[PDB]
Formats: C-alpha cells, sequence, structure tokens
RNA sequence: GAAGGGCCGCGAGCCCCCGCGCCUGGAGGAAGGAGAAGUCGUAACAAGGUAUCCGUAGGUGAACCUGCGGAUGGAUCCUU
RNA sequence: CAUCCGGUCGAUCCUGCCGGAGCGCGACGCUCUCCCCAAGGACGAAGCCAUGCAUGCCCGCUCACCCGGGACGCGGCGGACGGCUCAGGACAACGGUUGCACCCCCCGCGGCGGUCCCUGCUAGCCGGACACCGCUGGCAACCCGGCGCCAAGACGUGCGCGCACGGGCGCGCGCCCCGCGGGCGAGCAGCGUGACGCAGCGACGGCCCGCCCGGGCUUCCGGGGCAUCACCCGGUCGGCGCGGUCGCGGCGCGCCGAGGGCCCGACGCCUGGCGGAGAAUCAGGGUUCGACUCCGGAGAGCGGGCCUGCGAGACGGCCCGCACAUCCAAGGACGGCAGCAGGCGCGGAACUUGCCCAAUGCGCGGCGCGCGAGGCAGCGACGGGGAGCGCGCGAGCGAGGCGGGCCCACAGCCCCCGCCGCGCAGCCGAGGGCAAGGUCUGUGCCAGCAGCCGCGGUAAUUCCAGCUCGGCGAGCGUCGCGCGGCGCUGCUGCAGUUGAAACGCCCGUAGUUGGCCCCCCGCCGCCACGAGGAAACGGGAGCGCUCCAGGCAGGCCCGUUGGCCC
C-alpha cells in the first residue's frame, strides 16, 4: 500500500489485548521496539485500561512523559510503547513493581515482584549472529549481546543483569526444562519438557508435561526457557495448571456468590 | 446415474448442462429476461402516457379494461399497463407522468386481460389508490 | 462510525401458515388470559421457547456426561431455574422439554403482581407499570413484560411513592 | 519505463495475461550502461537509497595471476572475444566474462621468474596477456578480472585464432 | 527440453456436495541435471530451487526407473 | 556545466489497414402469437362416411390429395 | 428447527406445471402516541462538478511588530498511513500452506563504534550564502525579475588507530557419501592472504549490524460461464552467456536448440466479475448473493512518463498526449469531489452547502496544536427493540407543557426532580385456497373484481356503498429479487413401455468402471488425533442496560472477569 501501516483498527488488534468493539473505530498501533506487535501490549493498554491509573490517552501522555514510567531500568515516554514477556514493568511513585508474564488464559498478567525480583529481565536466545567479524546473540526483546560463552547453543536462556547490560545466569534447553508458552493454543502456562521432535526440515514440534499431568505440544519457538528444575521466577498464582471448561464456570461461579 | 467415487466432475456437468432445462432458471439466470424486461431489473418505472385505450376482455369475461399506451423513459419502450380501480382512467391524461409496477406474475398476465404485463400505480407522481379513495 | 459494529436481532419468529384458526383462538385465550397486546408478544415467548427446547433437544442427544453436556446442561437447566420458568424441582434435561408459552407468560410480572394478590387483574396490572406504580427491588419498573426472577419474587411490591402514605396528590386527588 | 514485471508476459500455455495493476516503481528496470573503453563512474540512487556505482568509461583494473599470485593494476589495451555480440567486441564494451588484453607492464618482472608455466611467460614479453572482467562494471562501479589460466586459455587462444 | 523435464502429478480432488472426488492433474517443470538419466514413464523427486527459468522453479533429485513399460499418485 | 543537437530506450496520441464483440436505421419480403368475431370448405375424432399415423417424393385456394416402404398407437391377440 | 393446500373432469387416479402459504431486502402507496438502537447516491452514470473545507506540526536559526512569546523565512519530520470507490483484472486478484542458501526497509528498540596515505589543513572549532528581508521592479491575471545585508543541527569542506576499511576482484574443503561447528536438513558464514578502490562521517560526530514492522517475489492446493470456441502459443518452451533489478527469473538482449499447453476442455470469447472472512434462506445434503462495515487486491476523467523519497511509477506531486472544461487585459494562465457536505445528470431509489477535536487513534513536541480520520447533533416507518390508546368503580397516569438538576467540547437527548397537566389506529380483507356476512342498497357480462380457480347477462356469499365481522397492528398493503416451497434439477433423491425423454444399428479411442486371489511392507488415497493459523460474526460461560434489542460489563471480587468452540 505505498508503505507502513501507521494505523491500526480495533477489530484487527489482538485477541490477547482484550479490546472493546465499540468506543473506537480505533486501536493503539504499539511503535517498533523490543517486542512485535503480534506479540507485545502497547504501555496505553496497561496504564489506562488494566491498573486503570489514567482516564484518556491524554492523561497517559502526561504521566508517560514525566519520567515515573520505568520499563526494564528505561525511562520510556511514549504511549504506545510494545511491552512483552519478562518486562520488567516498575512503577516507582505508586512504589509497586510487577513483571509482564503470560497468563493461562491466554492473554498477558502483570505479575506483581519484589526489589530483589525487579533488576533481572530473562531472555530467550534465536540466533548467534557472526556480523562485523564478533559473536552476537538474538533475544525477543531484540536486546544483542557481543561476544557469548561458546556453550550456549540456541533456543536458551539468558538473564540480563539490565545494570551493565550483560547476561547473568544460562539455561540449557533439553529435556527437563521448566518452560512457559509464549504463543499457540498452548498460552501461558508452565510445564516442563518432555521431547523435542526435529522434524528435519522445519518447524521442531516439544512436547511438555505440565506439573498436574496436563500433557501438551506446540512448537520450539513458541516454548520459552523459564528456569533450569525450578521455575527461577515468580510463576503467576495458577502456574499454569490450565482449567477445564467445566473448573472454569465453577470458579466464575464460586467467584460471583463471595461478591 | 453415474456412481463413481471419480466421477466427481461429470456429476458438476450435468446438472450444470441440465439446470437451464427448467424453464423458471432459464428465465432468472440466462440474461435475456434482464435486456428483454422493459423495467430492466426494477421494481418499477416512470413514462409518458401517449394513448388510452381498453383492451377487451379475454374469454369468458366481457369487459373494456382501461389500459394506457406509455413510453418508459428508461429504454424508450412503449408497453401497455392497467389502470386499476373502478373509473380511475379518468385521473390519467395522456401527455402525463406515469410510474408503472408489475402485476405480480414476473412479467406474465393475470386474469382476462389479454398481453398486460403491468399496471399503474402512480399518475402525475400521486398514488392511484389514494385517488380512487379520494386521500388527495 | 462504530455505531455500525452494534449488533441486532429479530427476537421471535411468526407462524408458517398464517390462519390455522385452531391456533388462532387458543392464542386468543392466551392474550386475554395474559393481557398481551398483540400476537407477537405471544411469538416472542414462542422463539424463546423454542430455542431453549432445541438446545435441550441437541443437549439430550449428548451421551451423558460429555463435558459439553455437563458444561451446558447447567448453565440451561439453572438460568431457567433462576429465571423460575422450570419449578426447581425437576432439575434434569428430559423435563426442559414440557415447557410452554404460559411458563414464560408465568414469571412476566404483569402475572407475578396479579398472582401475589398485588393487582386483581392482568389488565389492571399493565395499567399499574405503565404508572410506575410497582417496584421489584424499590425499582420503579415502566416494563410489564419485566420477567421478574424467583429470588426478586419477594421484593415485587408497590412503589414507595405511589400508594402506601406517598405524597398520593399528583393526579385525581391533586384537584 | 523499463519494467521486470511478469504481468506483461505471456502465460506458459502462451495465452495472452491480463493487466490487472499498472506499471509498479518497485518493478523498474534501467537502461544498460554498456561501459566504454577509452583507447566517468555514475552514482545511481537505488531502492533503500542505496548507492550503485555504474562505471560508463574505466581506463584499467586490477587484474591478477592467481598460479603465480601476482596481482597488479594494469591498462585495458583491447577487448576481444565477447561471447555474446561480436557488436560488442568492436565498440569495446566491458561486460563481466569480457576477455581483454590489459598491458604486460605491471607483471613484467615476472618474465624472469620461471616456474609459473610457461605459455603465461609468453604472453608476458608481448604487451598483450589475455585476462577476463569478473565484475559487473555497470552495477559495481570496477573493471577487475583475472589472466586466464590453463584451459580456458587454450580455448580462448583457439577461438581468437588468427584464421 | 535440454537438461529439463516436466513431472506430470496425479492427484484427486474432492468436490463436496457429490461425495465423491475427481481425478486430476498438474504439470510441474524440473531442471533434469546431466547426472541422472530419465526416460519418460520414470518416477522423480523434485525440490524446490530459486526460480531457474520462466517456468522452471524445481530441480529433480532423485530417479525412480520403472519397467520398461496409468494414474499413479505418488 | 545551462539552452540546445544527435542516437537509442520507454511510450501516449493520431493516421491507415485488419480482426473481434456489441448495438442499431431500414423500402420490401416472410413468419408467429393474442381480440369477439368474419369469409371458404370440412381435414381429424364414432370403420368420422377413402382406418389413422410415420418417413420420403410430387401436386393443389385451404384444410389437404396421391405414389412407395413401414407401424398399430386399428376396426384383426382367432381358423389346411 | 424432516408439514403442504387451491386449479385440467361429468366424476376419478396420475404426470405436470400454474397459483398460494413462510422468511429475508429494497422501492411505492396509505398511515405513524412516545422512547432506545441502527442502514442510509452501490445497483450495465469509476457521468460531470459551482462553492466551502478535508495536513499539518515544529523551533535547529531568531537584530521588524510584541518580549521571552518570537512572526516571516530557511531547516526538520510527516504528508506513501488514513478517508473514498469497485472501473479494470478469470491459472490474475483472493484464500489456506511454503520458501528467500535470490532479496529491500523509515521509525523505534538493542548492540557496535579504531577511518589509509600524502600535499595543503584551522580543529578553542572552517568557509561562502540562500531565503525571509532593505531597496528597485514588471505582469490583466497567473507568475516572479534584479541589487545589496545576513543565521543555522541548512550547504560544501574537513584533521582523525597502515586489526586503516565500503562495494566489488583473486587464491584459499574434499577421494564414495554421511556421521562436529559461528553455524545449518543442506559448502553456509566469517576470516587469512593477496591486490584494487579511497567508499564512510567528523564543524552539537556517527557509519554499520541485529530485531521489529512493512514490503517485493515465491512453493503447493483451492480459484466463473460459453464447444453456436478444438486445437493453441511463437519470448511462446528449454539451454547458454551477458545486462538490468532490491534481488530472482525471457525480465531484457544476443546466441543455440524445438519445445511448451491441451476433450482431467487447452486456447478463444464473454461477463449487469473485486476476492476472502462472510450474508440470506434454512431437517439433512444444499441453493443463492459475495457493492459496502474487517482483511488482502486495484484505481483516482482516460492513457503514458517521471521526480522527491526509506518507501509513490503518488494524482487534495509534476510533465505530456487525449477527452471535457475555466479566467482573460487576447499575450497568456489553470483544472481534476471513486474525501466530507452540496449541486447537476441519471434512475424505482439513497441525508446537513451543521458543530467540533472533548473521546478514539494518527501525525508533529514532552508539558498542545492539527485532522470532513472520527465524535456530536440534524434528516431518516432500511430495519431491529421496548412501551401506549386505559384501568377500575375507585384511584390514577404518559403524551405533553414549564423551571431546576444532570448530561454534553457546547448545546440538546435520555434520565431525575418539583409544578400543572390536553389518549389517540391504521391498512388489507369476509365464495374457495385462507380467518371472517348466506346483511341491505346500487349496478345488470356494464362498471369493475380476481396471484389462482373464478365473480358480474335483474333474488351478485366476489363489484359499489352502508352495516356488522375477521387478520395483523403503529404498522399494514403493493411491486421487484433471493431462498424455502421443489424429490420441478434429484450426491442424498427425479424421470425416460404409453404422461416429456433410450441414440436405427455395430465397431471403437479418451473417459468412467472392473471376478476371485498372498494375513504382516513400500508408496498411496482413506481415517483418527496433533500442532499452527486475524478479529468481527455465528454458537456459547458469567453479568438485571428498568425489561429488551444490547454491551462487555461489573463488584470490594479465579492473578474479579471478558472463558471456550468455529
Amino acid at each position: 500500500a505505498r508503505g507502513v501501516r501507521k494505523h491500526l483498527k480495533r477489530l484487527n488488534a489482538p485477541k490477547h489485548w482484550l479490546l472493546d468493539k465499540m468506543g473506537g473505530i480505533w486501536a493503539p498501533r504499539p511503535t517498533n521496539g523490543p517486542h512485535g506487535l503480534r506479540e507485545c501490549i502497547p504501555l496505553i493498554l496497561i496504564l489506562r485500561n488494566r491498573l486503570h491509573y489514567a482516564n484518556t490517552y491524554a492523561e497517559t501522555s502526561m504521566i508517560l512523559q514525566d519520567k515515573n514510567v520505568l520499563i526494564d531500568g528505561k525511562p520510556r515516554t511514549d504511549p504506545t510503547f510494545p511491552v512483552g514477556f519478562m518486562d520488567v514493568f516498575e512503577i516507582p511513585k505508586v512504589h509497586k513493581t510487577f513483571r509482564v508474564l503470560y497468563d493461562v488464559k491466554g492473554r498477558f498478567t502483570l505479575v506483581p515482584i519484589q526489589s530483589n525480583e525487579a533488576g533481572f529481565k530473562l531472555c530467550r536466545v534465536q540466533k548467534i549472529f557472526l556480523g562485523d567479524k564478533m559473536p552476537y546473540l538474538s533475544t525477543h526483546d531484540a536486546r544483542t549481546i557481543r561476544f557469548p560463552h561458546p556453550d550456549i547453543k540456541t533456543n536458551d536462556t539468558i538473564k540480563i543483569n539490565l545494570k551493565t547490560g550483560k547476561i547473568d545466569e544460562w539455561y540449557k534447553f533439553d529435556i527437563g526444562k521448566i518452560v512457559m508458552v509464549t504463543g499457540g493454543r498452548n498460552c501461558g502456562r508452565i510445564g516442563t519438557i518432555q521431547a523435542i521432535d526435529k522434524h528435519m526440515g522445519s518447524y521442531t514440534m516439544i512436547r511438555m508435561k505440565d506439573t498436574e499431568g496436563t500433557e501438551f505440544l506446540t512448537r520450539l519457538c513458541n516454548v520459552f526457557v523459564i528456569g533450569n528444575d525450578s521455575p527461577a521466577v515468580a510463576i503467576p498464582t495458577t502456574k499454569g495448571i490450565r482449567p477445564d471448561i467445566i473448573k472454569n464456570r465453577e470458579l466464575r461461579l464460586r467467584s460471583i456468590a463471595k461478591r | 446415474k453415474t456412481s463413481g467415487l471419480y466421477t466427481a466432475r461429470k456429476l458438476r456437468t450435468v446438472r450444470r448442462v441440465n439446470r437451464w432445462a427448467d424453464k423458471k432458471y432459464r428465465k432468472a439466470h440466462l440474461g435475456t429476461w434482464l435486456k428483454a424486461n422493459p423495467l430492466e431489473g426494477a421494481c418499477m418505472a416512470r413514462g409518458i402516457v401517449t394513448q388510452k385505450i381498453g383492451i377487451s376482455a379475454k374469454q369468458p369475461n366481457s369487459a373494456v379494461r382501461k389500459a394506457v399506451r406509455v413510453q418508459l423513459t428508461k429504454n424508450s419502450k412503449k408497453i401497455t399497463a392497467f389502470v386499476p380501480r373502478d373509473g380511475s382512467i379518468t385521473y390519467i391524461d395522456n401527455n402525463d407522468e406515469v410510474l408503472v409496477a408489475g402485476f405480480g406474475r414476473a412479467g406474465r398476465a393475470v386474469g382476462d386481460i389479454p398481453g398486460c404485463r403491468f399496471k399503474v400505480i402512480k399518475v402525475a407522481g400521486i398514488g392511484l389508490l389514494a385517488l380512487f379513495l379520494r386521500k388527495r | 462510525r462504530i455505531s455500525r459494529h452494534r449488533n441486532s436481532s429479530k427476537t421471535y419468529s411468526t407462524p408458517k401458515k398464517p390462519f390455522t384458526k385452531p391456533r388462532l383462538d387458543a392464542e386468543l385465550k392466551l392474550c386475554g388470559e395474559y393481557g398481551l397486546k398483540c400476537k407477537r408478544e405471544i411469538y416472542r415467548a414462542r422463539y424463546m421457547l423454542a430455542k431453549i427446547r432445541r438446545t435441550a433437544r441437541n443437549l439430550l442427544t449428548l451421551d451423558e456426561n460429555d463435558i459439553k453436556r455437563r458444561f451446558e446442561g447447567a448453565a440451561l437447566l439453572r438460568r431457567l431455574h433462576m429465571l423460575g420458568i422450570l419449578d426447581e424441582e425437576k432439575d434434569q434435561l428430559d423435563y426442559v422439554l414440557g415447557l410452554r408459552i404460559e411458563d414464560i407468560f408465568k414469571r412476566r410480572l404483569q402475572s407475578v403482581i396479579v398472582e401475589s394478590k398485588l393487582a386483581k387483574s392482568v389488565h389492571h396490572a399493565r395499567n399499574m407499570i405503565k404508572a410506575r406504580h410497582i417496584s421489584v427491588g424499590g425499582q420503579i419498573v415502566n416494563i410489564p413484560s419485566y420477567m421478574v426472577r424467583i429470588s426478586n419474587t419477594s421484593r415485587v411490591a408497590i412503589a414507595d411513592t405511589s400508594s402506601l402514605a406517598p405524597n398520593g396528590k399528583p393526579g385525581r386527588t391533586k384537584r | 519505463g523499463i519494467t521486470h514485471d511478469k504481468m506483461y508476459k505471456r502465460s506458459k500455455t502462451g495465452a495472452v495475461q491480463g493487466k490487472w495493476h499498472k506499471k509498479r516503481k518497485y518493478n523498474l528496470g534501467r537502461q544498460p550502461a554498456n561501459t566504454k573503453l577509452i583507447v566517468k563512474i555514475s552514482t545511481i540512487r537505488c531502492r533503500g537509497g542505496n548507492i550503485k556505482r555504474r562505471a560508463l568509461r574505466l581506463s584499467h583494473g586490477s587484474f591478477a595471476w592467481g598460479s603465480a599470485d601476482i596481482s597488479h593494476k594494469a591498462r585495458i589495451l583491447q577487448v576481444v572475444y565477447n561471447s555474446t555480440s561480436n557488436e560488442l567486441v568492436r565498440t569495446n564494451t566491458l561486460v563481466k566474462g569480457c576477455v581483454v588484453q590489459i598491458d604486460s607492464a605491471p607483471f613484467k618482472s615476472a618474465l624472469s621468474n620461471d616456474t609459473l608455466d610457461k605459455e603465461i611467460l609468453d604472453q608476458i614479453r608481448g604487451d598483450h596477456i589475455l585476462a577476463r572482467i569478473s565484475s559487473r562494471p555497470g552495477q559495481v562501479g570496477t573493471a577487475d578480472g583475472y589472466i586466464l589460466e590453463g584451459p580456458e586459455l587454450l580455448f580462448y587462444q583457439k577461438k581468437l585464432a588468427p584464421k | 527440453m535440454q537438461r529439463s523435464i516436466i513431472v506430470r502429478r496425479d492427484y484427486l480432488h474432492f468436490v463436496q456436495k457429490y461425495k465423491r472426488y475427481e481425478r486430476r492433474h498438474k504439470h510441474v517443470a524440473a531442471h533434469l541435471s546431466p547426472c541422472f538419466r530419465v526416460k519418460e514413464g520414470d518416477i522423480v523427486t523434485i525440490g524446490e530451487c530459486r526460480p531457474l527459468s520462466k517456468t522452471i522453479r524445481f530441480n529433480v533429485i532423485k530417479v525412480e526407473p520403472v519397467s520398461e513399460a496409468r494414474f499413479s499418485p505418488f
């Protein structure tokens, strides 16, 4: 269409975002950045529509321009900033610290953390590139790191210190790793890998066993290592056990009675 | 009939060729009717009445059904349309705008009016029914 | 316009044959008994019952305890039980079949006020609701076909500002 | 308006295709810059704004002798054997794969050297060492090539043979 | 053609209204490198490649020769 | 390095010539269908007063008539 | 969400249509007591357009007016998105599925940052100069001429790590292959070493690499009719070398072959052809429509060509031919509503030449402007929803009216108040289908009615009135269309002795179809379940918008929701 599409329609927006059909013909277009539009939530949704700090966009802009927002140690002044998996969302004036993890409904739920919990962002190695004569690695948030420990292979786990912009810890992707799923039918689910099938050609399919017993199979890329034999991050209360439809009705029915 | 797991093409071809055999499908989907219809796909059309004429009733009924010879403006095709209701031909005058709509038989003729495919509905921009009831 | 986005739907189904007299007579009885202004109100409840019974027909074919059977059976029986269209004793997918236009009409609130003696006649009851003199949980309702629920049956009562020591002046008394 | 679209072409069955869109700028082609050889490198702005160098007239290039590992700039004396059009040989146009006579003077010292073959050392005396251009001057803006070595030479000597 | 073959693909397409399939055919142009030897009527494997001609986007990987002399879905 | 000038490239438009699809004006000819009924016979239906009918050929105001080979849907399930 | 009924006869049983009966979506008639929602110049005119308006923002630089605000200018960023329409286009678009070891990309985000000599350089730091402007101007207009003053994060230069460094150019694995990587299913990358070239960018240093998003092509499958179109093509089909491109490829050009496509329908022709998600109708299997709401395509009167660009073959850019215009002072200039309003033409048909950025997003700016995107009203019986025209013998309303709140960008609307208080039905019908007069007049095969069968020729169940009565109801009738009816298109599931229809016969190629037969696998088709795939919609969980059509709300709350299915 002669160039990039700046606007984005409300109907043509991801379902993990949860826009309302009405209220606008437009939904926020996430400006290019650490996370991709399909797999990121703009900050305006997490600020005026989920923590409900601001009423409108204009309000959100003022409290974003003021350096109060803190994503990954950076001031961040734009409302449609992309936020993504394992991105620390710290709000300091309100003194609440959270990390944006996925949820068992498949949407992204802000997971409350401590000051000690904040300061580290877990990352996934996508590719190792030898450009400019130095080895670099690829993370989902577009972070690029020169001279990796040669032991790190692929689809591995990184933990940026976020203070020196260097990896702190590395988990090797193999059978036996607590993992959360960042895409697909199986999403926001923490369980541990049972098999990684190569399928020479394309699309490696890994099968993973949840704690309770649910076995679910998804693509390799959809996986995101969360730890080794321990979660290594705060697990959202449900620890991605994943409810049956009837149990979900009963959770809603019990909740309604209490209110 | 053709009965093979691999005979879908023949069965599709037979339906395509045989479907046109029913007269109503041919009227609806050939496209010859759309060119021919004095009202081309329209519910109705406006025209000027050149002559007020009466068409003798087909047997066994005996009557001078009152009709108008109207030249439809959209196609410049002259046509015959019945003026409905009792003594309502009086409202029609030659050289007067009229709106002509179908007789409900989809281009066919109804009852004893021979070769009349339409009825006037509005004369001089006023509905014929309203004039007969003296509403206007 | 996001106005285009708003969904609208017909809520009633008309009869396949318009002049079946046995039915036309049976309908007249329902209208006179339930004070229904038009046959459309009789058809709207027929449509509501049809869907409700079509769903329980589909559900009954599904094998017992078929996960979706358990999930959708509850939301049918339990929402009907709240509405009160079904008496709570039955509580099984077999007896949703056997409901009638009268069962829906029974909870209309025109009937509920006549049933508890608040309104002498359905014709009087419709007149009462349109003058804002009936309340459910102290809600001044202007709707004759409110479709009141089992729990909200007890709350149905005369309005605070209409007859029991209220202003009691605007209207005939004020003159 | 030169274009590299497939819309203008016929189908594999020879059926005329119908034109759905008007010419696009992304599907564009440019007038060939036949590189004349003197006996200027133009800059053009491509897609992405990348600038490709187009040599229009280029005097000399970095030719090379791989077996003897000696590579020096040399002057392009004359062009022989285009292999696509005889017209290009007599207009001295410079394309990749174009046999050319480079001046033997930069490589003159190796004449004293020996054991780097014998046929190639005979060419050193004449002023005519055969060399195929290896770089598309229209796209890369340079005419760097390689001296013909071994059987390729014998084929290109037989082609150039006085008959 | 010169170092190129046309591979006939035979497959069944299922028309939904008639609960029946249709035998259907598509012809794929492939590059037959001089290494393998191909005579007409022989099964070959063709792999996708950068377009190498207007019609050739596939290159023969293997030839399974058949006997000296139907519709076969491969 | 401007105006310009040349050779090619891309290519509008026009000008012929050609093909294609459509849409139309026709003196005059020839149908068909509808009106209520006129004129001339009576061809078919009762063996309809020459059983009809089919193919084909010819001839007549008109239905039609006639030859030649069929058919029975005929008026014959039947007679060394 | 498995239904029929009226009509050939003197009757009958059929075939078979005709007609009804249902549901949409638009036009027309007549009529609309109030509120809530909501479609709205698409329909062989992608015809033409008066006028108004739809893209600005910014301060890098600031010696007219006003103060810290700068106007104008130059500079930057955007104007390629959005809004609009469906003309073109039928192995095309478009859908699902692959690839790019054949690729381009602004922003943002994360890395990374060494910049050759040598002459002349200033690196506490370079020029000269343009616009605005001062002067002096022509021109009907449009348009702009000179001469001087003078700034930038503008312009051009430019010192700077000979592990200096862009592009491209050489030589750098194999011993039958495959069994490690910086890596890969893949010999790909990177580097070393030759030589070329001096690419960056440096006057508020940043190239470059990545990721993202958005492309460009691409693989497989699906992707209209017409045989009164049967053969077709001739860069057409392959090879090879060059060129061109962002790259790939007959993409272009030589050269060299002779292919390539087709009754499994090629090619030709035609379309009142944008496709999909979907919409209508609706046991099932289906039929029909795919203007428009989201997604992808295409286009800006009709063709071409370009420039600027990171991206446009851009038209609220330019240039040219064409077609139709406009103003003229007669020499010139200048259009482009398939943006939102509005007119004209056309048609059966389709709204205001409002108000506004307050929301929602986007552009620019970090402390706010701009937007006919939108929002808000106005018009609006496309439609959808919910209430009225009384109840009861006594009370009352709501429709109003008028003030106040509240609401709203501002009104208003709803709603809440006090205060008075004005209820009101149409449109089709009563012989049958098909519910409801064997009433009384007029009229006498007239007038008219009647989808259909039939009524009317003097005791008219059918016309014209009155009278009653039915049906639906603020709507009802009519006309056109699609579906159902319809098993009258038949895969399920039609019929062919006589109702319509077995070719006069026989051979026969494609096509279609093939006896029985091996338990054990290889490839099929097949079937089961996987992943992975936009929402809207549809189905569906919860939730009293007063009910409701709705909407995702809400309540001190599963990580309160907003599940799940397609």
